[PDB]
Formats: structure tokens, C-alpha cells, sequence
């Protein structure tokens, strides 16, 4: 009843940061120090609470929301941030409790000639409310004619590739994103640090 | 591995119409857009058509424009170009091509590279 941290973090594909993923942890023991305690990450912040200090609590819910950006990117994974991740794709509240981790994942994820099945939302008629997944393909109609599903002038498809070269700068290389989210409800708390 | 198989050329009298197939095999779900392209001997390769796999919107050439349709069947992994009014100066090797590269602008499809190519088949266009 260890908490299935491994399938989040080791997971062999990551989700594209507009379908990003989200995995429910309940009712196992949140071993909080493979993660603290971990050489493998270049971020990780935590948001009015202490990895250390959750060791000593219990929550109804955790939630992982996992997915890939590029490296100049992670910055937008933190409150009260602007560009087109946190606008458009993945967008934190701005009293945000929790955790953001990140790591280099150029070893996985970029691969020679390109590797493109990473995607990112471009264009949005607005813009995503804290925790929103937006997966639609409705093609963007950025003037006043109707696009009825047609691609054309001022008819975009919303979505686009990444680029990921292996020989890409550091700005530019895949990075994988975890978000732990805690959660209270009027229900039982059983996720509980190994206290 | 991902392969692209061509099929449906032959010898065609001008004005009449051909669909050209182009079957994918290995990989699926990675796939943004397929295209036709056409070389004639001794002349460089040239756009034809794209189409975007997700919603099926189409790009064309000029030279091509109300007589050729792209279109394709998810479920079956195949691009098809029908080729309407055949004239002496369609005849040559048409070639499919695969992108993973998902953009957002349509028209890239007419210029950015595609990194999985058939063999080609050849029409001919006699009178
Ligand atoms: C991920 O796998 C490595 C072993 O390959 C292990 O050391 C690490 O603890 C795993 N991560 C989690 C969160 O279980």
C-alpha cells in the first residue's frame, strides 16, 4: 500500500502538456522522501507546505498532474505566471499549495531527425482557469468568418510540435513535469506519510 | 518500422480520372499530415497535395487546384489522390510522404520536410 509515485515519475511516456495527465493517489502510505531526497530532479519547490512536513499529515486525495515542456518553460509552472503554457495549457492557481517538480528528459524524449509527438496549444479564445485541460481540435477562427472545420486564412488548427533534437539547447530540450496537488474533503483521509 | 506502399498507377488517356493509394503500416497515432509529390524525369520533385490526418483539412498546389482531391481513411492508414482531367503534363512518379511534425499553419505542409517517403508510382498520360 506504498503509494504508486513510481508509475507517475517512471512512467515510460509522458503526456503532452495540453492533455496533460492527472493521477489520483488514495488510500496508500506517501513515501515524501524518495522524492525529496532524490539527485534526479532539477526543480522542486513546494508552495506553503514542506515535503518534510507532509510526511505528518493525511489528505482525502493527492494528485499528480504529469506532463513534458521545453526547458525555458518550467518557470511558467508556478503561480501567477503568463505565456502560452500557463495560458494555454497547463495553468496553476495563484494560492497554489503544492509541489512542482522537473527534470531533463532529453535522454527519453528527443530523439535524432526530431521527435514531434509532443504537442502544445498555440492559439485559445481565452484563457485556461487554474487546473483546466482543454483537448479540443476545433480549428481557431482568429478574424470574423466562420471557419465550420476548415483550415485557411485566419483558420488555424490549435495545436503544434515540439521539436525535440537531442542536440537542441538546454532552453530547448524536453523537460518532465510532475504537479502534487492535496486535497481535503468531507470524506476519509488515507493518504498519510509513513507516520 | 513505419513503410509507405503507393499503388493505382497505370497509363491514363487525357481526361480521364485515377486514384492513387498510399497504405501506412508500424506507427499510427504519431502521424500529422501525409502528402503527394511528383517528378517527371530530369525535373526536380514537386509539391502536390497535403492533408492534415486529425480533421482532413487540404492543401493543393496551383497546378493541381479543382482537378486533384486528396483524402484519407484513419481506420484504413490510407491517403488517396484522385487524379481528375489528366493531362500529358501530369505524367511522372508520384511519391507519398509522411510527417510527424504537427503545425499549425496548413500551408507548411507545402515547404517543411517529410521524413517517411514511399517508393512511388508512375502515371502516364498518353491522348
Ligand atoms: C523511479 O525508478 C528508480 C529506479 O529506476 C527509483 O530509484 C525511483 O525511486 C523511482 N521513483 C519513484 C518515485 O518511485
Amino acid at each position: 500500500n506504498l503509494c504508486p509515485f513510481g508509475e507517475v515519475f517512471n512512467a515510460t511516456r509522458f503526456a503532452s502538456v495540453y492533455a496533460w495527465n492527472r493521477k489520483r493517489i488514495s488510500n496508500c502510505v506517501a513515501d515524501y522522501s524518495v522524492l525529496y531526497n532524490s539527485a534526479s530532479f532539477s526543480t522542486f519547490k513546494c508552495y506553503g507546505v514542506s515535503p518534510t512536513k507532509l510526511n505528518d499529515l493525511c489528505f482525502t486525495n493527492v494528485y499528480a498532474d504529469s506532463f513534458v515542456i521545453r526547458g525555458d518553460e518550467v518557470r511558467q509552472i508556478a503561480p501567477g505566471q503568463t505565456g502560452k503554457i500557463a495560458d494555454y495549457n497547463y495553468k496553476l492557481p495563484d494560492d497554489f499549495t503544492g509541489c512542482v517538480i522537473a527534470w531533463n528528459s532529453n535522454n527519453l524524449d528527443s530523439k535524432v531527425g526530431g521527435n514531434y509527438n509532443y504537442l502544445y496549444r498555440l492559439f485559445r479564445k481565452s484563457n485556461l482557469k487554474p487546473f483546466e485541460r482543454d483537448i479540443s481540435t476545433e480549428i481557431y477562427q482568429a478574424g470574423s468568418t466562420p471557419c465550420n472545420g476548415v483550415e485557411g486564412f485566419n483558420c488555424y488548427f490549435p495545436l503544434q510540435s515540439y521539436g525535440f533534437q537531442p542536440t537542441n539547447g538546454v532552453g530547448y530540450q524536453p523537460y518532465r513535469v510532475v504537479v502534487l496537488s492535496f486535497e481535503l474533503l468531507h470524506a476519509p483521509a488515507t493518504v498519510c506519510g509513513p507516520k | 518500422q513505419v513503410q509507405l506502399v503507393e499503388s493505382g498507377g497505370g497509363l491514363m488517356q487525357a481526361g480521364g480520372s485515377l486514384r492513387l493509394s498510399c497504405a501506412v503500416s508500424g506507427r499510427t497515432f504519431s502521424t500529422a499530415a501525409m502528402g503527394w509529390f511528383r517528378q517527371a524525369p530530369g525535373k526536380e520533385r514537386e509539391f502536390v497535395a497535403a492533408i492534415r490526418w486529425s480533421g482532413g483539412s487540404a492543401y493543393y498546389a496551383d497546378s493541381v487546384k479543382g482537378r486533384f482531391t486528396i483524402s484519407r481513411d484513419k481506420a484504413k492508414n490510407t491517403v488517396y489522390l484522385q487524379m481528375n482531367s489528366l493531362k500529358y503534363e501530369d505524367t511522372a512518379v508520384y511519391y507519398c510522404a509522411r510527417t510527424e511534425n504537427v503545425r499549425s499553419l496548413l500551408s507548411d505542409y507545402a515547404t517543411w520536410p517529410y521524413d517517411y517517403w514511399g517508393q512511388g508510382t508512375q502515371v502516364t498520360v498518353s491522348s
